[PDB]
């Protein structure tokens, strides 16, 4: 099976991971912040959602460093990962064009 | 931080009646706020969370609502086992806190005290003490008073009262009076008296004992 | 059943510093925040400090004076608050509670008594209260039992080992000279005294010592 | 410009007691408060920072807490040497301000 289709599956069980653990080390992270909201599991995984996906409606952030590091590596992996299925797209479509014309 | 306040401070209500305490947050915190129920001597129980969820276990009769910073905490038909401390939390944000506190309180049907006098034991006498307690059990209001007589002379010396806060079995209320003596002052002295003067009477009720 | 369990009381003097306990039963998650708070007689719940066992970290609350030192002990599941130098201020109800994360105390533990006295622990003496010869009754008969001399607080009184519920009064102690003293008064039909055995537990946690006290009729 | 009220504006106290300042800001800041100590005639001294954060070479005896609007100093066991004026500063939103100051007296 190619390349390019295994990365993109890893890269999808990769981020989900890094979403599971970024909402963890969220709230190990922030609480003990006074004013600090992103302190309870559930919405801290919506929050590294969002965060993963770029969106980040700010209603939940991260306001302690480390809180902010979790915030980086998720916003990363998210970016990485769904970059790295775009590329896997155009592997696909490059490769079948190359069909389409004989080779 | 997060401010919380409760106020009434306390509730007074009928029986059957629908009652509810009011939570403040000194903030927007959402729905994240929830509800505890702490009986006399007991522990915080958990009766609503994020302002309306229930419960299991937890009576139909108890149900939340609000958002924001104004939360309620309502008892549809208040009962004697309601009686209690009920107190509001947030986890909107950190650190949670706590409100000050409501107490409810219920108001039922004026009840007339059972006195019931007892001789000090004879284990304690054993011992050199001796201690005559008497009883003003299950009445209403609270408001009660209690006279000692010892040879139908009043005595106010070694008298010690206890209270309990409403029962949560009846809506009532009731004190004990222990008048303590040492087995001498007990053994020099005839009859013992307990009077108890309460709103449901204007005549006395009393119980007595002669030590032989 | 019963999910956390704490010492029912510590006596400590005043300088001196006691470690309560808190340990747990049944589901426990990597996510679980077990949380202390204070409670002094009176008055309402004060919010202490927390820890997440599966990673060791705790936070305390800011706006008081830091007493106490969370730590917790993954193997015996067992959560640990280290209270030092206390005084009469210190004397208060600690609960411990569990939190799955999600921002509510789904349970809490009875809690642990704590009075900071120089006093010395004084088992308490239990005395029985039947009518006198002379009393005349009715369809119910008022029987109860003397608890006193004891420190410190608290002491746990049931009737027939929990059996008898309905018809209990004990009453809140009172102090006179580093001494607690209090009454509990149970209520049965008249019949069925003394046929039926009616016995008052009480149970005084700071000098480990439970004893039973029979209630039958004056000679 | 975020203001800050510093209330009461003399505080009296026993020797050994705990006691506290307040600080409120016209807005929330979340925790970009900090505390200065100046005593008769010498210049500001950082006590604590960020509303909490302990600086070093200050008593432990001092401590901080609060965050949006409403902050605390706090002072475990007042001594001699805490007779000063305190003020509290602000640097969540430009320009830094200061409050108005309270007294300490024992």
């Amino acid at each position: 099976s190619a390349l390019h289709w295994r990365a993109a599956g890893a890269a999808t069980v990769l981020l989900v991971i890094v979403l599971l653990a970024g909402s963890y080390l969220a709230v190990l992270a922030e609480r003990g912040a006074p004013g600090a909201q992103l302190i309870t599991y559930p919405r801290a995984l919506w929050w590294s959602v969002q965060t993963a996906t770029t969106v980040g409606y700010g209603d939940l952030y991260p306001v302690t460093l480390w809180g902010r590091c979790v915030a980086v590596v998720v916003m990363v992996a998210g970016i990485t990962s769904f970059g790295l299925v775009t590329a896997a797209l155009a592997t696909w479509f490059v490769g079948r064009e190359q069909e389409r014309r004989g080779h | 931080d997060i401010l919380l306040t409760q106020s009434p401070a306390i509730l007074s209500v009928s029986p059957g009646e629908r009652v509810s305490f009011s939570c403040r947050a000194s903030q927007s915190i959402g729905t994240d706020i929830h509800w505890y129920q702490q009986r006399t001597n007991g522990s915080p129980r958990l009766l609503i969370k994020y302002a309306s969820e229930s419960i299991s276990g937890i009576p139909s009769r108890f149900s939340g609502s609000g958002s924001g910073t104004d939360f309620t905490l309502s008892i549809n038909s208040v009962e004697s086992e309601d009686i209690a401390n009920y107190y509001c939390q947030q986890s909107n944000r950190w650190p949670f806190t706590f409100g000050s506190g409501t107490k409810l309180e219920i108001k039922r049907a004026d009840a007339a005290p059972t006195v019931s006098i007892f001789p000090p034991s004879s284990e304690q006498l054993t011992s050199g003490g001796a201690s005559v307690v008497c009883f003003l059990n299950n009445f209403y209001p609270k408001d009660i008073n209690v006279k000692w007589k010892i040879d139908g002379s009043e005595r106010q010396n070694g008298v010690l009262n206890s209270w309990t806060d409403q029962d949560s079995k009846d809506s009532t209320y009731s004190m004990s009076s222990t008048l303590t003596l040492t087995k001498d002052e007990y053994e020099r002295h005839n009859s013992y008296t307990c009077e108890a003067t309460h709103k449901t009477s204007t005549s006395p009720i009393v119980k007595s004992f002669n030590r032989n | 059943q019963v999910q956390l369990q704490q010492p029912g009381a510590e006596l400590v003097k005043p300088g001196a510093s006691v470690k309560l306990s808190c340990k747990a039963s049944g589901y426990t998650f990597t996510s679980d925040w077990i949380h202390w708070v204070k409670q002094r007689p009176g008055h309402g719940l004060e919010w202490i400090g927390e820890i997440i066992p599966s990673y060791g970290r705790a936070n305390y609350n800011e706006k008081i004076q830091k007493k106490a030192t969370l730590t917790a002990d993954k193997s015996s599941s067992t959560a640990f608050m280290q209270l030092s130098s206390l005084t009469s201020e210190d004397s208060a109800v600690y609960y411990c509670a569990r939190e799955r994360g999600d921002g509510y105390f789904a349970v809490w533990g009875a809690g642990t008594t704590v009075t900071v006295s120089s006093a010395k622990t004084t088992p308490p003496s239990v005395y029985p209260l039947a009518p006198g010869s002379a009393a005349q009754t009715n369809s119910m008969v008022t029987l109860g039992c003397l608890v006193k001399g004891y420190f410190p607080e608290p002491v746990t009184v049931t009737w027939n080992s929990g059996s008898l519920s309905s018809g209990v009064h004990t009453f809140p102690a009172v102090l006179q000279s580093d001494l607690y003293t209090l009454s509990s008064s149970v209520t049965v039909p008249s019949s069925s005294w003394p046929s039926e055995t009616v016995t008052c537990n009480v149970a005084h946690p700071a000098s480990s010592t439970k004893v039973d006290k029979k209630i039958v009729p004056r000679d």
